């Protein structure tokens, strides 16, 4: 379930938007994404998250 | 319940806290909060609407449903416009107090 | 001699995940008859430096083919008892299949690596998403008569007005839990054990061919009750908001839905709808 | 009007129209299972079950 | 149907129950009313 | 859900994908398959039939069947008759689209 | 009971008119009937299968 983003979309209401809750979910998704933290908080417009399932 | 300001940091808590509780309500859209996204208004969707007679009981239908999850300590009563400058409209956000 | 060899080597073990329907014997000598062999492809394929953009898709059409080939002999041979299975003495020998494979499918993808796998379902940030402007409803010019509204709070509000619904009627029940214990000589004590069930009713009814107020080329729809029916099924409270006295109602969750059609079009369309909807008020904290 | 048709999929239909049934009502009755539970000092609570 | 939403879920049949009056000499009537009666199969 | 097209072998998955899912249910007859005998239409058993206002009727109810087994993520709106040449009748499969 | 084809009647639509469901119901028509596989699936117009009982 890879989603892309734009300039202004960020995580918590991104992986929100997908599953529904927050709890247990954003760390979910940071855990099955290389390098998505390092990348500043208000994303870019072009970066790709794999939203996992099971969160 | 004592909380400090906004501004200037000084903590008040009776009443003047009671109305920056508020308008964090109001004035926050949804999903703008870091891990709280079912906080905050619709009322910056009503922003730019015209101003028709269902548009007025959609935002007491609104700001009584905002303030019903995060503030419990206020009864609502009504909105009323009470004026209309170019653009502005000012809405008499009237409530009995509770708790 | 990898050419004649992986090829080979998928050839014995279509004899021995086959042969061994209804026994035991035929399996162990095309067994023993490729983890001896494909490891003639193992020591092989040890130092190669990828010979070809070809010759190297046969190993990758060889290595899928002998990776089935393990999912048919690991499933022939569970059909088996396990005490007929250790006096034949292949429980220590199907995992040299194992060994040997797994080590010719490493010589393989060291030669010719995998294709990456490429992504083609990858969507923007829209598709899962809701709409948070409020809808044609809201903005309307008539004052609405009530509003439900869950507890998602990005969902859209369904607004009883005269353009959707516009009930006549509000039945509100509330009872209070007053328990009686009959005592024997006396009065029965009641006592307060509680609040009860407290409920709200609509009546009213929708005629789906009267125009939206205002002639605004939009009739009241047949969809226009079906959108009771979708905020219902979200196993889910609402918030009652009207506009005259309390306007914070509390939670209310809708339990019933019933509507009675009649004057049908020609494709089942009614002409009206009375309908009769049925709260109970959710006791939150 | 109306069009019944079963699970086997070749079984003949029924067709509503003026010449078969034709039915003038339609009540549609849909309930939603909320179950309560009565708490001693508060409101009952309800749970979608 | 054929007005609002077409597909229309799994209905299975429970109650019919016709009411024939205004006979005929040989049991014929000329009036039938009916009340059919479904309740929504929860396939999954 | 990622399929192949039936021409041209090529993989595509979104929504070219959704529209030959539901022409494999139309232009199916029932039967016709190996081993599934209840999937497909019987707008076959429609063809060449006159074009009056019940037979809309039965084929709006046809394809609500037919795509109501096999193609859950899809809505089915309305089925209408366009246009009219010699034979050739023509029809706006509209439908939401779910899932 | 035993029926005759004509020469587009193919096999899993028969035992599906006959029995109502195919789960087992091909495999044992194949099973009673000498010579039925070894002819060509869509059937010529005059041979016969015995339908057995209980698929």
């Amino acid at each position: 379930t890879t989603c892309r983003t734009a300039d202004g979309d960020m995580l918590d209401s991104l992986c929100y938007h997908v599953y529904g809750h927050l709890l247990g979910c954003v760390e979910a998704t940071l855990d099955a994404n290389p390098g998505l933290a390092d990348e500043q908080q208000p994303f870019r417009a072009g970066l790709l998250i794999s939203f996992p399932d099971m969160p | 319940m004592i909380g400090m300001d906004r501004r200037s940091g000084l903590p008040l808590s009776g009443l003047a806290h009671l109305k920056q509780s508020v308008e964090d309500i109001l004035t926050t859209p949804l999903g703008s909060r870091r891990m709280r996204p079912e906080y905050g208004s619709k009322l910056r969707r009503m922003v730019d609407m015209p101003v028709s007679e269902g548009w007025k009981s959609a935002v007491q239908a609104e700001v009584a449903r905002s303030l019903g999850r995060w503030e419990p300590r206020i009864g609502l009563s009504a909105v009323r416009v009470v004026a209309v400058v170019d653009g502005r409209v000012d809405l008499l956000l009237s409530g009995v107090f509770e708790g | 001699a990898y050419l004649e060899q992986l090829q080979a080597g998928l050839r014995y073990l279509g004899r021995a995940g086959e042969s061994g329907r209804k026994s035991l014997d035929k399996v162990v000598a095309p067994v023993n008859g490729a983890i001896s062999e494909i490891r003639g492809a193992a020591a092989e394929l040890e130092n190669l430096p990828g010979v070809s953009p070809e010759m190297a898709a046969r190993l990758q059409r060889a290595m899928r083919g002998i990776g089935q080939a393990q999912g048919k002999v690991n499933r022939v041979v569970s059909t088996y008892d396990r005490a007929s299975r250790a006096l034949l003495g292949i429980d220590e020998r199907l995992d040299a299949l194992k060994v040997q494979v797994n080590s010719a499918a490493q010589a393989v993808g060291k030669v010719a690596g995998d294709i990456s796998p490429t992504l083609a379902g990858v969507l923007p940030s829209w598709l899962l998403a809701p709409s948070a402007t409020p809808p044609s409803e809201a903005a309307a010019s008539l004052p609405h008569l009530l509003v439900l509204q869950p507890l998602t709070a990005n969902a859209q509000p369904f607004y009883f007005n005269l353009n959707t619904a516009a009930f006549d009627a509000l039945q509100r029940n509330s009872a209070y839990n007053w328990s009686g214990q009959v005592r024997l000589g006396r009065r029965p004590a009641l006592q307060s054990v509680g609040m009860g069930e407290e409920s709200i009713l609509l009546k009213g009814a929708v005629f789906p061919l009267r125009r939206q107020v205002g002639n605004q080329e939009k009739v009241v729809g047949l969809e226009q009750l079906e959108a009771l029916r979708r905020l219902a099924e979200r196993r889910e409270p609402l918030i009652l908001s009207s506009g005259y006295g309390e306007v914070q109602m509390g939670l209310w969750c809708l339990v019933r839905i019933s509507e009675n059609q009649s004057a049908l079009l020609g494709n089942g369309a009614p002409r009206k709808q009375t309908f009769d909807l049925e709260f109970k008020r959710y006791g939150d904290d």
